[PDB]
């Protein structure tokens, strides 16, 4: 009964276009394919915008006011979005490829590099009510005879410097009256002019060329004219200038070369501040902060993004995404971290709160097919097509064990026992499930009985039974632990593609090739429910198709499914443009999500392969926090969450229940009534207001009297609220009072409080213990210093 | 974080050790406010890392000894947090398990 | 150096680490810490004592957490 | 029976269409080629460059036969008459010059 | 061991000069083999792949990706038994 | 001025 | 140009400038080059011994090598015809699914053919040996109905 | 009452002086400060 | 769309927006012509009458 | 000259 919205895109920090810094300097805007990601450098957070282009973004820009963001794709279709409210304002089609877009520092105008033309437009007014046709064109300029590489605004918004592949830099006046002031073209460079910049006083102009030459232009007498007074050269052996940026206030010049290295220079002295290398791929985009202290670089080939603090030679941000599509994903048991794997063969560990990669593992030679955590959570296992299964200790970030078959079997699926003592893998070529001992690393035995390749495995987190399904049109339940081994095969109408264990361990759901999700009772081994999915799935006609989408049967089944931790929902995805969320007990579709709106991707709408990227979801999982689910796709890891919660969803509401009446009860000191009415309304602002208004002396009284029905919901509220709240002791007092008062009830119903307790344990472990760990170290460090004999 | 670390290292470490004593008095005031508790504890951790030997060598000095003793009086009070954390882990682990 | 070598070995076993810690504590509280540093080979012996003592600290600490089940039993019995 | 190409690499290349083998490839060493024209009377190639010069080339020689300064900026276009006696150039400095080549 | 029977291009001083200041050529081929194997794997992968397969890709160098967190120390990566 | 415009010595010899 | 007379041919020659297996030829040559450079390496090198085995395993898995082989045999066993035999329409013809290779290509283009759970519409797709067993008709194909109807075995519960 | 009128509520800086409160910022700052030496290296 | 408001029209030539959590009218309009239909857009950015 | 004069719905008002 939750509404999920796309929140952020992990696994991709930069694909192409230009990166920009916020005017305050505290945020970085990076194009990620079709969408724009915003990184909070100070708060170490990140979000991705929900709006979406038809194609990949080419150029973006944010005005100095911080109110308007303009993004333009590769065919010239622009989207104007209110940056603060994150809502799209207008769409405009400039009908030409735009290389660069820049706001004037005044913000009234923005300039467009379109072919060999410079278009100046008037910026729409954000404050005003939404206009039907807001874009009015200011001026158009045509001097260049060849495409414009870049453009630069003057600090006073009165002049623009445009550089083109005509080996020329050209200056324009934004006011017609001042045309005589600046109507000059600067020649002299032997290659493409990549950047032209004003000095801070604007008396001097610096032009940079692709060949690696910097010219200093001054207005001087031989009666007065612009002349090259000084010439500097980057003596790169073969590297060419790829991107250049300048900061007039601090006179900093940052140049990124095609060899993958960048230099920082001081002008006009040309003093090389520093020289570093990001790799062997071209540096595509370079940006400078408003204060000039942070430098952002981006390489498109490997999708690297680097924020460099050259003052202290420190790294604010240093991230590289997956080169290939993410094949699998796995949440940490508490939901603090998510592990991803790629067809390349490298695993990356991500932190949910920050959205940045903590470690990358490159032990696997071939594509990693599955990653899974143990119930303990410190250990992670991965299976790969290279023929190995590896165990990773995520406290010390080390591959402490490798499992392999006798004959190098390609593993596609993986399952780990709840006790973390048995690991099982399956293959498309062997038909046998290999079992290893975690402690010893030796093959225990091979579970035989499937006639077809094994598609999917899972242990029950509680019962510890193993379910395996295959293209043999059957599912087998293995009771491997115990003195005797039993197997129970259940027949299914079609090949089984995906499989999921209900968190209770009493039912298993399978997705088949006929587009059916069938739920079976494990103990009785009989079907208990079924869901149709063919009609719900959305699949687009591929450009190469010679048959219609409606007649097409390419992918009308789900290749991956997962239970919600409540057990009442299943999220499903496949080789299609749909992620469907079904309600198991009612067998109805809750909601359908469109994965991409990129017209480039194939599924959105004779020796040589006609192969081009297509949209597909490789893995889905629910967050153990019960607020989000993540879907691994070609573009990256899409995370949908319920954080905003604008919905009004009251519970057991009555006429006498009102936000005013809740506040009245607080003023009357009726804390139990106020808290209950706040939950019945189910308004986050009101629950927070009542929650913090209850005095410490009254908490044990209120906690003891909470009705049982509201107990799971308040426990959920504290766990989610405490993780990011500053009131550590206040939230700890509340948890202790609830646990001490309703501990027996929670024990009687573990499944009902499974997600609430897990969120609480995340807070007590990931923040509360770490605070105490610092405080206790100072206690013992202090005792040693004072109690001990000092040196002579 | 870079700025904080540089300043703490740069505190003068020569007798009469005025700055180090001043910093301890500053941090002792911060703990009394019961605000920004995790940073003040972290600052004191960085003080011992960078100037522990100076403090250890001259622990008998009245100014350093008194400033640390005042810090202990406040820091001793802030041990009730450990009791809450230990209680909740003990019961949360037991309740969810058995 | 002879006594600390025994303390290093006793520390590796959890059934005898308690004796090693109190012996180590007595040395620190009755010897000059500066002097202990110059002794050749002491730092390597000290290097081998720290990793085990941290393992013993993570344990025992976990036993303190587990002891709070007696609180939860007492509050339940009050009800 | 020769095909001639020029571009931004500063390479002048001759290709024999009859035999399909690269007759000669010459380095201009003057940056990108802005204009190109053949002289129909002696089959010598005229390349324009960004330094305002016009160079004359033959496939068998590794260096230009002649160099002519005919502009204060890049040479945009070159035209040669049928007799191969005159040459007209236009640079990006509002200049047009007629040459006796 | 192979003994050169051709005149040494290095003068008798040079043979002593280099002595003042497992094999690079052996490692040079190793890079070449990896390049050839990587290219061949890509070409065969595209032909037998259902889905799209992307084509595989002094001065101090920055490591974009690291095997462990930056805040983590190598000493903290060792067990007591290892020490 | 450009058209685009807006709108002691310490001795190094030291006694050793 | 027009056909050259006897005397024209003598004066000027080789002026005739201005199913292709160029790509498969490149694969066969590249395999030979990679095997050649491997031989140049010292025999005892573990790096050499590992990569040659990987090359044998890849070609075995692709199916171009019908049986396991040595490095030497890759010099002569690998042939363009061997790669052409893995071609999906060629596999289909051998399976008797299609009467002619041209018929198989039309079926692949029309979307009647699936290799495992995946529908393949690219006739250029090369079938690996593990997937060879699972090339079949798509379930709802009008063709597969025709096969079953001929046998009088078309079971409507399967929708095929 | 304005915060109610706009259906918003900003959490207090400190609920009570006697109660321990963390800083109003990210929780990774403590980790970054303690290990700044190894991050640099 | 968020379930928090009701917009209603009546023959008295007025359109009223009601806040359900508080159960009170928060906005009012007078239209020259009576409004016979009222619908929210699925996104909620538009109101059609 | 050096200046496109485009009369369109979005510009050329002057």
């Amino acid at each position: 009964k939750s509404d999920f919205k796309f929140s952020n895109l992990l696994g991709t920090v930069y694909r192409q276009g230009n990166i920009t810094f916020s005017d305050d300097g505290k945020q970085l805007l990076s194009p990620v394919g079709n969408r724009v990601s915003v990184f909070d450098l100070i708060n170490n957070k990140s979000f991705t915008f929900e709006y979406e282009h038809r194609k990949n973004i080419a150029a973006i820009d944010l005005n100095k006011q911080g109110t308007l963001l303009i993004s333009i794709d590769e065919d010239g279709r622009a989207i104007l979005v209110n940056f603060k409210a994150r809502n799209v304002l207008h769409h405009f089609n400039f009908k030409e490829k735009c290389s660069a877009v820049k706001f004037s520092p005044d913000g009234r105008l923005f300039a467009l590099a379109s072919g060999r033309f410079l278009q100046i437009w008037k910026t729409p007014d954000v404050n005003k009510d939404r206009q039907f046709a807001p874009f009015v064109r200011h001026r158009v300029h045509a001097g260049h005879f060849q495409d414009i590489t870049s453009l630069t605004w003057s600090q006073d918004s009165r002049f623009i410097l445009t550089t083109s592949k005509d080996l020329s830099a050209k200056i324009w006046s934004v006011d017609s009256e001042e045309k005589n002031l600046a109507a000059t073209t600067f020649n002299g460079h032997r290659d493409y002019v990549m950047g032209a910049f004003f000095s801070h006083d604007q008396e001097k102009i610096y032009t940079v060329s692709k060949d690696g030459a910097v010219f200093v232009w001054e207005f001087t007498k031989r009666k007065y004219s612009w002349r090259i007074t000084k010439k500097h050269f980057f003596y790169a052996n073969q590297a060419k200038v790829k991107c250049v940026t300048f900061h007039p206030a601090t006179r900093l010049l940052a140049v990124g070369f095609t060899s993958g290295e960048f230099r920082l220079y001081d002008l006009p002295d040309f003093t090389l501040i520093q020289q570093l290398s990001m790799g062997q791929n071209p540096v595509n985009t370079v940006s400078v902060n408003q204060t000039g202290e942070w430098l952002a670089f981006g390489s498109s080939k490997l999708g690297q993004l680097l924020v460099y603090e050259w003052q202290s030679e420190s790294y604010i941000l240093k991230q590289q995404g997956h080169f290939d599509s993410t094949n699998s994903l796995a949440y940490s048991p508490d939901g603090s971290r998510v592990v991803t794997a790629s067809e390349d063969g490298k695993i990356k560990v991500w932190d949910i709160t920050s959205g940045f990669c903590l470690a990358t593992f490159e032990e696997h030679t071939s594509s990693v097919t599955a990653v899974q955590f143990a119930k303990r959570g410190q250990v992670m296992f991965s299976s790969s097509l290279d023929g190995t299964v590896r165990a990773w200790d995520l406290i010390r970030y080390r591959n402490f064990r490798t499992f392999t078959g006798t004959e190098r079997i390609q593993f596609n699926c993986l399952a780990v026992d709840p006790s973390g003592e048995v690991v099982c893998a399956g293959s498309l070529d062997n038909f046998d499930i290999h079992v290893w001992s975690v402690q010893t690393g030796q093959l225990l035995d091979a579970l035989s009985g499937h006639e077809g390749p094994v598609s999917c495995l899972s242990f029950s987190q509680e019962n510890s039974v193993l379910a395996s399904a295959s293209w043999d049109k059957t599912i087998r339940i293995w009771s491997i632990f115990g003195r005797s081994q039993q197997v129970e095969p259940i027949e299914v109408y079609s090949d089984v593609l995906a499989l999921s264990m209900r968190p209770d361990g009493k039912e298993v759901a399978v997705s088949t090739l006929k587009g059916q999700i069938s739920i079976f009772n494990i103990e009785d081994a009989k079907q208990v429910g079924n869901i149709d999915c063919r009609k719900d799935i959305i699949s687009g006609r591929f450009n190469q198709d010679r048959f219609t989408a409606k007649n097409s049967e390419r992918s009308k089944f789900f290749t991956t499914i997962h239970y919600s931790f409540d057990g009442m929902a299943i999220v499903a995805g496949g080789n299609n443009n749909s992620i469907c969320l079904y309600d198991v007990p009612n067998e109805v579709l809750l909601k359908r999500f469109i994965v991409s709106r990129n017209m480039a991707l194939n599924g959105t709408l004779l020796s040589t392969r006609k192969m081009r990227p297509e949209v597909r979801v490789t893995s889905v999982q629910f967050s153990p926090t019960a607020n989000a689910f993540a879907a691994a796709s070609t573009e990256g890891l899409l995370i949908y969450s319920t954080n905003d919660t604008i919905l009004f969803d009251p519970f057991d509401l009555d006429v006498d229940v009102t936000p005013h009446s809740t506040v009245e009860a607080l003023r009357e000191k009726q804390f139990l009534n106020a808290l209950v009415m706040a939950f019945r309304l189910n308004e986050e602002y009101l629950i927070n207001k009542v929650y913090e208004a209850i005095p410490i002396k009254e908490i044990p009284l209120v906690a003891s009297n909470i009705p049982a029905i509201y107990l799971p919901r308040i426990l959920k509220f504290i766990g989610d609220f405490a993780i990011e709240s500053q009131h550590i002791e206040f939230n700890l007092i509340w948890i202790k009072a609830l646990l001490s008062a309703s501990g027996g009830y929670i024990n009687e119903h573990k499944y009902l409080f499974s997600t609430a307790m897990r969120s609480i344990q995340r807070f007590i472990v990931r923040v509360a213990k770490e605070v105490v760990n610092t405080t206790t170290d100072n206690k013992y460090t202090y005792r040693f210093l004072v109690s001990t004999d000092g040196s002579m | 974080p870079a700025a904080v670390d540089l300043e703490i290292r740069s505190l003068n470490s020569f007798e009469p050790f005025d700055e180090i004593v001043w910093f301890i008095d500053a941090l002792t005031q911060g703990l009394k406010s019961n605000k920004n508790f995790e940073l003040y504890e972290t600052f004191m951790s960085l003080l011992f890392k960078a100037h522990g030997d100076v403090i250890h060598a001259n622990n008998k000095n009245q100014d350093i000894a008194s400033a640390l003793q005042n810090w202990e009086d406040v820091h001793k009070k802030e041990d009730r947090l450990d009791d809450l954390v230990k209680f909740c882990m003990g019961v949360a682990a037991f309740v969810t398990t058995a | 150096i002879l006594l600390m070598k025994r303390c290093r070995d006793w520390n590796t076993n959890a059934k005898t680490h308690t004796i090693a810690q109190r012996t180590i504590r007595c040395i620190l509280m009755h010897h000059n810490i500066a002097k202990l540093s110059e002794i050749p080979g002491m730092v390597k012996i000290v290097d081998a004592i720290i990793p085990y003592t941290q393992r013993h600290f993570t344990r025992v600490d976990n036993l303190v957490e587990q002891s709070y089940i007696l609180d939860y039993a007492l509050v339940e019995m009050d009800k | 029976y020769l095909l001639v190409t020029a571009g931004e690499t500063g390479w002048l290349k001759y290709h024999d269409v009859s035999t399909g083998q690269l007759v000669s490839e010459l380095r201009t060493k003057a940056g990108p080629t802005m204009a190109m024209a053949q002289n129909p009377w002696n089959a010598v190639m005229h390349l324009g460059h960004s330094n305002g010069t016009v160079s004359l080339w033959s496939p068998s020689m590794p260096e230009p036969l002649v160099k002519l300064l005919s502009a204060r900026g890049p040479v945009n276009s070159i035209a040669i008459d049928r007799s191969g006696y005159y040459m007209a150039t236009t640079g990006a400095d509002r200049s047009m010059k007629i040459w006796d080549i | 061991f192979e003994l050169s029977d051709v005149k040494s291009s290095k003068s008798l001083a040079e043979i002593y000069e280099d002595d003042y200041t497992l094999s690079e050529e052996l490692q040079k081929a190793h890079s070449e083999i990896s390049e050839l194997y990587a290219n061949l794997v890509y070409k065969l992968d595209v032909l037998s792949s259902v889905h799209f397969v992307p084509k595989p890709a002094e001065t101090p160098t920055i490591s974009m990706e690291d095997a462990q967190p930056l805040y983590m120390s190598n000493a903290s990566s060792l067990a007591p038994q290892e020490i | 001025v450009a058209p685009t415009a807006l709108k002691d010595d310490d001795d190094d010899v030291l006694l050793d | 140009v027009r056909k050259l007379k006897h005397h024209e041919q003598k004066l000027l020659k080789k002026v005739d400038f201005l199913e292709d297996y160029h790509k498969y030829n490149r694969i066969c040559g590249d395999i030979r080059r990679l095997a050649n450079k491997l031989s140049l390496l010292p025999p005892t090198d573990p790096f050499r011994r590992k990569h040659e085995q990987l090359l044998l395993d890849k070609l075995y898995a692709m199916g171009v090598l019908t049986t396991k082989s040595k490095i030497s045999d890759l010099e002569n066993k690998v042939t363009v015809s061997a790669i052409c035999r893995r071609r999906l329409p060629v596999i289909m013809h051998r399976l008797k699914m299609a009467e002619t290779i041209q018929d198989a290509v039309k079926f692949i283009e029309q979307g009647h053919v699936r290799v495992g759970p995946n529908l393949i519409n690219d006739p250029a797709y090369l079938v690996t040996r593990n997937m060879e067993d699972y090339v079949t008709w798509v379930d709802n194909s009008k063709i597969k109905k025709t096969l079953l109807r001929y046998r009088n075995q078309i079971d409507d519960f399967d929708f095929s | 009452l304005n915060d109610i009128d706009f259906n918003t509520y900003t959490s207090l800086e400190q609920i009570d002086k006697e109660l321990l409160t963390l800083s109003i910022g990210p929780r990774s700052k403590m980790n970054t400060l303690l290990h700044l030496d190894v991050i640099r290296k | 769309p968020e379930g928090r408001w009701i917009v209603s029209a009546s023959l008295d030539s007025t359109i009223r927006t009601w806040d359900l959590p508080t159960g009170g009218c928060i906005d009012g309009i007078i239209v020259d012509n009576v409004a016979t239909n009222v619908k929210f857009s699925p996104n909620g950015d538009l109101l059609a009458t | 000259s050096t200046r496109l004069k485009i009369v369109d719905p979005y510009g050329g008002s002057d």
